[PDB]
């Protein structure tokens, strides 16, 4: 079919910046010194700041996590003569 | 390409610059000059590249 | 010489609270007026204050 | 040469440093990392006792798993 | 088990400093002259 | 020329008092604004006064 | 040369000199 015409509206706004990206010099200037002011040290350490808290706070809580994580292994240490005598009456089943 | 020119205190770094080149010129002028001064009697009969 | 500006203070400490100007919903939301945080600070809102 | 800031971008990061210049922050900012970093020494210090005990239970683990069974509970079960 | 990403989420967050730590100089500038004030004789008694 | 200034005279003070900003607790404490000392010196509490 | 104050750092060192001036607190 003659469908799927959004490859083709496009085509009206996509030769226009190309119509206006080069030729521009006969219809401009170049004067009057824009300034720019571009970031000192100030937002370097804001750059910096954010992202040190961000994982400062997560390795001083990394405590609570690693507390989990042997905590755990002593309930599977309290959980395992359970699993043991668990395991003993499943094969004496066959086993009498 | 990458460009964003910074204002026209450009000169403001082009003035530090000439002061910079200066220095480093005039230094190793002044001494590509100072090995030579004396050049005594040059080559009467001597064989010595003074 | 160059330090701080007090626009990207402001910025950046509404950005720290969960807002946004590109993707904010879903939507593509760059050109909406209501969300850019320039007319937030112009209509200077509650939430600037 | 022609010192330019070819690019002039947009940030995410976010900043106030309760610290009366940059000086002083960065001064915080080392007293920081030092005590986290005294953080992670206890952890170590933690955590090799943790696997001075964990791994000898590892290591250990069918000759006690040899004796507890054999204790006389089973003929409750 | 694919357990413990506490390893795994440090990492968006530790390519970033790596990122924004060495790439800095043309996305910054040199000059404005901070001053700095450290600690005269009057700290070191203290 | 340099001597003592003024903030570190109360700072080594209200620290002579059992405060505290970095592990007050048992958690970590530097991020949170209401311990360190400069937003107690800029709110002006009853400890400060 | 160029003297450079590398550390910038943070005390926990307390200080009222009931003295005249730093002299007067050595003696």
């Amino acid at each position: 079919e003659n469908d799927f015409k959004y490859f083709d509206d496009i085509r009206p706004f996509l030769d226009e910046i190309y119509k206006t990206r080069e030729r521009y010099t006969p219809f401009y200037d170049d004067r009057a010194d824009y300034n720019t002011n571009s970031k000192s040290y100030y937002d370097y350490i804001s750059r910096l700041s954010k992202l040190i808290e961000v994982l400062a706070r997560r390795i001083w809580d990394y405590d609570n996590e690693l507390k989990k994580r042997f905590k755990n292994w002593d309930d599977l240490m309290k959980a395992f003569p359970e699993q043991a005598k668990d395991l003993f009456r499943g094969w004496l089943n066959d086993g009498t | 390409r990458g460009l964003n020119v910074e204002l026209s205190k450009e000169i403001s770094k082009r003035v530090v610059e000439h002061r910079n080149r200066f220095k480093r010129l005039m230094f190793n002028r002044y001494l590509e000059f100072l090995p030579l001064l004396i050049n005594y009697t040059n080559r009467d009969t001597v064989g010595i590249d003074f | 010489r160059y330090t701080m500006t007090l626009y990207d203070f402001i910025k950046s400490e509404l950005i720290k609270k969960g807002f946004n100007e590109f993707v904010n919903d879903n939507k593509l939301t760059f050109y909406d007026d209501e969300f850019q945080f320039m007319q937030k600070m112009l209509k200077f809102d509650k939430d600037v204050l």
